[PDB]
RNA sequence: CCGGGCACUCUAACGGGACUGCCCGCGAAAGCGGGAGGAAGGAGGGGACGACGUCUGGUCAGCAUGGCCCUUACGGCCUGGGCGACACACGUGCUACAAUGCCCACUACAAAGCGAUGCCACCCGGCAACGGGGAGCUAAUCGCAAAAAGGUGGGCCCAGUUCGGAUUGGGGUCUGCAACCCGACCCCAUGAAGCCGGAAUCGCUAGUAAUCGCGGAUCAGCCAUGCCGCGGUGAAUACG
């Protein structure tokens, strides 16, 4: 009856649970759409069940916490796809083409000495 | 750079028109990494555009932009004692680019007062072919037009 | 000249309009509006002479402003400048008074550089 | 400056000369080094010798100067201008 | 922007609290 | 029944947190098992050179890493027999109920 | 304008002032002298001239050393000189083919 | 001036704001850390040698 | 929050994992090009790590040390001043010149750290800085703490302005024996230059640049817009 997976994306790590039904979504307590209020970038978290037509078919419930809501946004992306092939075995092509199924490990690099960023160096006059 | 010609950044297709296109179109409306911002000043200005004249949004934008690639361009090439402005054909990757950012260039140069509305309306007159956009593109195929002569200097 | 001695930019809002006087800032802007009880937000287009007065008797009661003002400053620092003080010293010759470095900067107490 | 729930600074060792000179009848010159002090209102009509790093300078007290420390009427550096 | 005192911009750059930035 | 577990050195502190678990898992009854507790790490970051040079820094660092135990069924048989058991150098220990 | 540095020296507002009308010399080449800069210094052998003076054709950068500060002044300015010479006209060497 | 420094910063002073920490190892006024009681160029001496308790060379 | 449970998240110790290992192709080989599998692919991203030597490089002022020099003083204590000066000149930065913006109000989403004459919940006085009460936390417990950009609403309407926040006047707070020279902060008033910068010149190849805030060392307080870290959002382009 239920089905889970873990996304994250940064520094944000997403509990995700898929469970069948008409397609209500939740985040932390509130619906998508009232916690991804006014970003275009979240309709993108609901993108690997679009691959596999699973749009309506499931509710979700859905654990975020850490970094920002785009990171958050895509993490849930990762897990509801990890949930899917959980779900189906077979569900793997058609998610992994997509790269659905794979996680970015490109994150914040380190503050260096001698920089004011990671890499921006400090402006110098030869002469 | 020295060793290899480097990778093209495959974009991700925007959420509201499944287009790359559009997402690279975003990115140079995106200052200071806004996207958020850059993102409602397009689809903003997709609204306006749909009100001002009932059309696909998507096929105006994509109108414009075949209208603001330059298909010839000139660049400099010192041979002897002399900076000849040899004429070149631009490559598709970079004919794209250039039309994407004149197209908000010119838009940010206009006096009327919001973004959006600037986007929405360079879109209009560079689909119909107006607009300081295709004045961009215009002149730099006149330019290499003009040095017919040096396109032997080709490389 | 109509309140309180400026004449208040019109088409604006009574609030911002009020700040266009020597000695009233956009914090004793919302103070006398509210004393008065009138809309922050009007226009002073749209005042009435009702209004207008009621603002400004409030107005140039209550705080000192343009002439009167200016006057107690400068005498506050013609003061210091003769009672010799170090502050004054620095009114007296136009440099910063406020501790700033001066090897470099001070070009609003200084003016525009002076080649040698 | 200073909070006005502590006090009206003024060194003591300067002070207790002032009211000492007050009592008697005042005055003879008094050098001092106390710079952080405030004039106060005992002192007014006073000379007071105020040192600046160098030289100790005769400052008269009057009823302007009141609220001040004795410093700002001692400057420590000699500025003639430049060039 | 930042640079302004009477402002919460300028006090949050200049992590500070009053009136205009209450806590 | 608290048992927490402090050292600068993760080796001998995981031996200790080992020994005090089973020393009082063998003389019964329940020892809940060692948790982790995040590590506090304490950085220095200084200049390599005595004298100017400000663009080259060295990074150390001094880690503090902690381990809890609870023996949850004590019966004094565990209790005396703790009072003797040999810990290294580098480990601290706290006990508390 | 220009900068003088005396490095570890007392000099007088004469000798800076010789100083530029030596540094004077480079005018000649009609171009933009940006910043000039210079470093009066005594080793234990005599002085030393340093300069560093960009232009829109690059930059000069010489040193001149010699027991007489004045010559030691002179040979970083011939030094320098040369220097600006092939700046403003190593272009011109191949304009043919 | 420097022994009679690294002495009269041990005695107590005549106020409590007088007092600073000076590096116990060579006397440094300056860069001196607190948890240590060593300047930042003997915190990098002792630690080198290995002669400073579960500190150790920091790289992530 | 309680029962309960450790699944999940996590936390932190130990392991597994990628080797051009496997298929196609070119190769004398080494390798290169492409494919699949895979979280990861051809050093996976970053870090620590810097050869013989060079610059008679830097540091006798961190320390050590040869030698030369000082010995009621070139040693030592103190009070005060100075290191903060200001016709000028250069280097590094901060904030800006505004509408992809500014202001108010409401509402979300981090990481790494720090904290017993310390971090301070919560309460009350004050427009506020702050003050007086007062619980918790030898701290995955309690606290700093609110992250900000963002989101939602409302105002501003292209003006040297609701841009900018310098300068100065006045009134206060706190630290400290003491803020004159010479502290930070709050509040009222003042509201400068600046309309995007000549010659010239710096950075950055991807979670980078840009932009947004958070922490810490030093530290009574702070002249930090610095430095070392931390995450948020997140590009452009590389023919050659
Ligand atoms: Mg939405
Ligand atoms: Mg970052
Ligand atoms: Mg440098
Ligand atoms: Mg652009
Ligand atoms: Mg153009
Ligand atoms: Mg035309
Ligand atoms: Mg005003
Ligand atoms: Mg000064
Ligand atoms: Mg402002
Ligand atoms: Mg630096
Ligand atoms: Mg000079
Ligand atoms: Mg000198
Ligand atoms: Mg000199
Ligand atoms: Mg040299
Ligand atoms: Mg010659
Ligand atoms: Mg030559
Ligand atoms: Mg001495
Ligand atoms: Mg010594
Ligand atoms: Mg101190
Ligand atoms: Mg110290
Ligand atoms: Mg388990
Ligand atoms: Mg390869
Ligand atoms: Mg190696
Ligand atoms: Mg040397
Ligand atoms: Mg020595
Ligand atoms: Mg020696
Ligand atoms: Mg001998
Ligand atoms: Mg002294
Ligand atoms: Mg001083
Ligand atoms: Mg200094
Ligand atoms: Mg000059
Ligand atoms: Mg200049
Ligand atoms: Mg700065
Ligand atoms: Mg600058
Ligand atoms: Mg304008
Ligand atoms: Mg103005
Ligand atoms: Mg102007
Ligand atoms: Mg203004
Ligand atoms: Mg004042
Ligand atoms: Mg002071
Ligand atoms: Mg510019
Ligand atoms: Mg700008
Ligand atoms: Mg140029
Ligand atoms: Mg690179
Ligand atoms: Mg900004
Ligand atoms: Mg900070
Ligand atoms: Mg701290
Ligand atoms: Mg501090
Ligand atoms: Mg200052
Ligand atoms: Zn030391």
């Amino acid at each position: 009856e239920q089905y889970y997976g873990t996304g994250r994306r940064k520094e944000a790590v997403a509990r995700v649970f898929l469970r069948p039904g008409n397609g209500k979504v939740t985040v932390n307590g509130q619906d998508f759409n009232e916690y991804f209020q006014g970003l275009v970038r979240a309709v993108a978290a609901l993108e690997p069940l679009r691959a596999v037509d699973a749009l309506g078919h499931f509710d979700a419930y859905i654990t975020v916490r850490g970094g920002g809501k785009s990171g958050q946004i895509d993490a849930i992306k990762l897990g509801i796809a990890r949930a899917l092939v959980q779900y189906n075995p077979d569900y793997r092509a058609k998610l992994k083409p997509l790269g659905f199924l794979t996680r970015d490990a490109r994150v914040v690099e380190r503050k260096k000495y001698g920089k004011h960023k990671a890499r921006r160096a400090p402006q110098y006059s030869k002469r | 750079a020295r060793r290899r010609r480097a990778e093209v950044r495959q974009l991700q297709p925007d959420l509201v028109y499944g287009d790359v296109l559009v997402t690279a179109f975003i990115n140079k409306i995106m200052r200071d990494g806004k996207k958020n911002l850059a993102a409602r000043i397009f689809y903003d200005a997709c609204k306006i555009i749909q009100e001002k004249t009932g059309q696909e949004p998507l096929k105006v934008f994509k109108q414009a932009v075949e209208n603001v690639k330059p298909r010839m361009e000139v660049r400099s090439r010192r041979v002897g004692g002399a900076n000849y402005q040899v004429p070149m054909e631009v490559s598709p990757r970079r004919q794209q680019s250039l039309a994407l950012r004149w197209l908000v260039q010119a838009a940010n140069q206009r006096p009327e007062r919001r973004a959006a509305v600037r986007i929405a309306h360079e879109l209009m007159d560079a689909a119909e072919g107006k607009g300081g956009a295709v004045k961009k593109k215009e002149d730099v195929e006149r330019m290499a037009e003009a040095n017919r002569a040096y396109a032997h200097y080709r490389w | 000249a109509r309140i309180a001695g400026v004449e208040i930019p019109r088409n604006k809002r009574v609030d911002v309009a009020l700040t266009y006087i020597y000695g009233i800032g956009k914090a004793r802007a919302k103070e006398a509006l509210e004393k008065t009880g009138i809309n922050p937000a009007t226009r002073v287009k749209d005042l009435t002479e009702a209004e207008v007065v009621r603002l400004r008797e409030y107005v140039e009661n209550t705080w000192k402003l343009e002439g009167e003002l200016r006057a107690e400053v400068a005498a506050n620092i013609k003061r210091l400048m003769d009672i010799g003080c170090y502050r004054g010293l620095r009114h007296r010759r136009g440099l910063p008074v406020r501790g700033q470095r001066t090897r470099t900067n001070a070009r609003t107490r200084k003016g525009p550089r002076k080649t040698v | 400056p200073r909070s006005l729930k502590k006090g009206v600074f003024v060194d003591d060792h300067l002070l207790e000369k002032v009211l000492e000179l007050n009592a008697k009848g005042e005055k003879r010159l008094i050098k001092t080094w106390s710079r952080r002090s405030t004039i106060v209102p005992e002192m007014v009509g006073h000379t007071i010798a105020v040192y600046n790093g160098k030289q100790h300078v005769p400052v008269y007290i009057t009823e302007n100067m009141v609220g001040h420390k004795l410093g700002e009427f001692a400057p420590t550096r000699t500025y003639r201008g430049h060039g | 922007g930042k640079g302004d005192r009477r402002t919460r911009r300028g006090k949050i750059w200049r992590g500070t609290y009053g009136k205009y930035r209450p806590r | 029944i608290r048992i927490k577990l402090r050292g600068f050195d993760h080796k001998t502190l995981d031996a200790s947190a080992q020994k005090i678990v089973e020393a009082a898992r063998r003389s019964g009854a329940q020892v809940s098992g060692p948790i982790p507790l995040p590590t506090r790490v304490r950085r220095f970051t200084v200049i390599r050179g005595p004298f100017k040079h400000k663009d080259s820094r060295e990074h150390f660092e001094l880690r503090t890493h902690n381990r809890l135990v609870d023996i949850i069924n004590p019966n004094r048989k565990t209790i005396e027999q703790l009072m003797t058991l040999d810990l290294p150098t580098g480990v601290e220990i706290e006990i508390k109920t | 304008t220009m900068n003088i540095t005396s490095k570890q020296m007392e000099i007088t507002p004469a000798i800076r002032q010789h100083v530029a009308d030596r540094l004077a010399k480079l005018e000649k080449w009609q171009t933009h002298l940006i910043n000039p800069h210079i470093i009066l210094s005594k080793e234990p052998q005599g002085f030393v001239a340093d300069a560093t003076i960009n232009t829109p054709n690059g930059v000069l950068v010489a040193s001149g050393k010699h027991e007489d500060m004045y010559t030691a002044i002179n040979e970083l300015i011939n030094k320098l000189e040369r220097q600006l010479n092939k700046l403003q006209h190593k272009g011109e060497a191949r304009r043919a083919a | 001036a420097r022994k009679a420094l690294i002495e009269k910063a041990k005695r107590t002073p005549k106020f409590k704001v007088r007092a600073y920490t000076r590096c116990v190892r060579c006397g440094r006024a300056r860069s001196v850390y607190r948890f240590f009681g060593l300047c930042r160029i003997c915190l990098r001496e002792l630690a080198h040698k290995g002669q400073l308790p579960g500190v150790r060379k920091a790289s992530w």
